[PDB]
């Protein structure tokens, strides 16, 4: 019922968040360990390009439900 | 230079699409079971000698998700409808996906290919005779795959390619 969309280089996944006061750290490893093999890597705001996310920041303090995997630099 | 094939994974919840999707993008086998919503995948192979960039949609088992059906099943050009060989109703849910693919679609001929996935367990529901004479019935191919030891995983996907080559 709460997903965020994680826009990748080869597709994209719905990731369910169970409550909205997760971490953008705890997205971004479930990001990772489902787009590839495990485990180097940000999270962006679709809309704006390089924005550079706060990982501490939580759900509700985004302003955004899509945000996209990129690589760093 | 590459052909693109959109292919969707459907079926009842916990038979396997996503092990398939995984074994077949990333080459390893997972038995957490993380329940799909829906995932996207593309991946660069070779079919018979032909250079095709497969595009791979992982669809939910859970009915909860049932909107976004209407939505996908009109994007894509073929359907892998996976079943659970130990789970009889996930075989008789089989029907229903496609019935619901053909309307969707608007077209009785979709491109289309059965599988019977969890070959590795020991005891089975539904036996090869039952999907094997469904699949004549539907007109497609039946393919039987373990996830686990990548049984017919890519010959599954690759028969959908061949069958999605209709003109
Ligand atoms: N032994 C065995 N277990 C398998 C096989 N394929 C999948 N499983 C197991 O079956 C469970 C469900 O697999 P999964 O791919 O997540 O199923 P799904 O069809 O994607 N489920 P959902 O639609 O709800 O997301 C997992 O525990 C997985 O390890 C297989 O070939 N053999
Ligand atoms: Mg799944």
């Amino acid at each position: 019922s709460l997903f965020v969309r994680i826009n990748a280089a080869h597709g994209f996944s719905l990731i369910q968040v169970d409550n909205t006061k997760v971490t953008m750290k705890e997205i971004l490893l479930k990001a990772v360990k489902r787009r590839k093999g495990s485990q180097q890597y940000r999270l962006e705001k679709q809309s704006e390009p390089n924005v550079a996310v706060d990982l501490d920041s939580t759900l509700e303090s985004q302003s955004a439900w899509e945000f996209c995997l990129v690589r760093e630099n | 230079g590459m052909t693109e094939y959109k292919l969707v994974v459907v079926g009842a919840g916990g038979v396997g699409k996503s092990a398939l999707t995984i074994q077949l993008i990333q080459n390893h086998f997972v038995d957490e079971y993380d329940p799909t919503i829906e995932d996207s995948y593309r991946k660069q192979v070779v079919i018979d000698g032909e250079t095709c960039l497969l595009d791979i949609l992982d669809t939910a088992g859970r009915e909860e998700y049932s909107a976004m059906r209407d939505q996908y099943m009109r994007t894509g050009e073929g359907f892998l409808c996976v079943f659970a060989i130990n789970n009889t109703k996930s075989f008789e849910d089989i029907h229903h996906y496609r019935e619901q693919i053909k309307r969707v679609k608007d077209s009785e001929d979709v491109p289309m290919v059965l599988v019977g996935n969890k070959c590795d367990l020991p005891s089975r529901t539904v036996d090869t005779k039952q999907a094997q004479d469904l699949a004549r019935s539907y007109g497609i191919p039946f393919i039987e795959t373990s996830a686990k030891t990548r049984q017919g995983v890519d010959d599954a996907f690759y028969t959908l390619v061949r069958e999605i080559r209709k003109h």
